[PDB]
């Protein structure tokens, strides 16, 4: 997935 | 003046800028530094040397006590010597990237988009937004990026000025700088770039496009309400021309970085995600 291929980026998107 | 929606659109943009752009590079530490030191691939190297060529910079580290460390890179020759400043750059770029991501996050119009899109946009605009922020700390008079205690200086080379200008990236900073823009216009530039309805993977094309137009329009009005000088006629157009050029430099820079990553891997995890570095 596009989300699944961007761990950190996504991980960084929510905090 | 600007409509009341506009006036506050600029405010959320500015607020986001101020809360995520560490203009003094005070939180950028623990970074790497240069140490105190066959036909197919051959053509590859020839290209890499041409890719890292006129991007060569000197690094200065002004310390608290007043000490000053300075690093002059090696002139072209051999191999690996042309990659000695890559790991540090990867850390600067990554530090810059984290900021950009934060920037998009606090922006309300960005959050209300499907995460897939929010990623497509960040993926396709980071470098761009990073260049726009760096431009604000670029001293065209001395060809040096002044980043708090550390500064990056340009190394004079063949042809000199008219030659460097052959480097899109270099030309972009000098022309953009020439427009002596306001913080407001820089942040609008970032927004317009962030909300590019034409980035690959973007799902809600019609909505983003509606948003980019909203920002483009605010920038245009802002310029009218604040710079009526017939001299500033076309300023808005010059800026849009710039954003377009930047989008073109960004496409090449990615290809440029891959070629490098291919020969001498260096990108950080995050950079890999952002540039789609194969593995
Ligand atoms: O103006 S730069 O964006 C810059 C980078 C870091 C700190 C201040 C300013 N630009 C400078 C250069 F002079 F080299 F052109 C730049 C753009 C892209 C890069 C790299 O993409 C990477 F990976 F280091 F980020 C690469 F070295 F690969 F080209 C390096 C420098």
């Amino acid at each position: 997935s596009l989300t699944e291929r961007h761990k950190i980026l996504h991980r960084l998107l929510q905090e | 003046g600007l409509t009341e929606e506009q006036r506050m659109m600029i405010r959320e943009l500015m607020d986001a800028q101020m809360k995520t752009f560490d203009t003094t590079f005070s939180h950028f530490k623990n970074f790497r530094l240069p140490g105190v030191l066959s036909r197919e691939e051959a053509a590859k190297w020839s290209q890499v040397r041409k890719d890292l060529c006129s991007l060569k910079v000197s690094l200065q580290l002004r310390g608290e006590d007043g000490s000053v460390w300075n690093y002059k890179p090696p002139a072209d020759s051999g191999g690996k010597e042309i990659f000695s400043l890559l790991p540090h750059m990867a850390d600067m770029s990554t530090y810059m990237f984290k900021g950009i991501i934060s920037f998009a996050k606090v922006i309300s119009y960005f959050r209300d988009l499907p995460i897939e899109d929010q990623i497509s946009l960040l993926k396709g605009a980071a470098f761009e937004l990073s260049q726009l922020r760096f431009n604000t700390v670029f001293n065209a008079e001395t060809g040096t990026w002044e980043c708090g205690r550390l500064s990056y200086c340009l190394e004079d080379t063949a042809g000199g000025f008219q030659q460097l200008l052959l480097e899109p990236m270099l030309k972009f900073h000098y022309m953009l700088k020439k427009l002596q823009l306001h913080e407001e216009e820089y942040v609008l530039m970032q927004a317009i770039s962030l909300f590019s309805p034409d980035r690959p993977g973007v799902l809600q094309h019609r909505v983003v496009d509606q948003l980019q137009e909203q920002f483009a329009i605010t920038l245009k009005s802002y310029i009218e309400c604040n710079r009526p000088q017939p001299a500033h006629r076309f300023l808005f157009l010059k800026i849009m021309a710039m954003l377009t050029e930047l989008r073109s430099i960004n496409a090449q820079h990615t290809q440029r970085l891959l070629r490098i990553q291919d020969i001498h891997p260096f990108a950080t995890p995050l950079m890999q995600e952002l540039f789609g570095i194969t593995g």
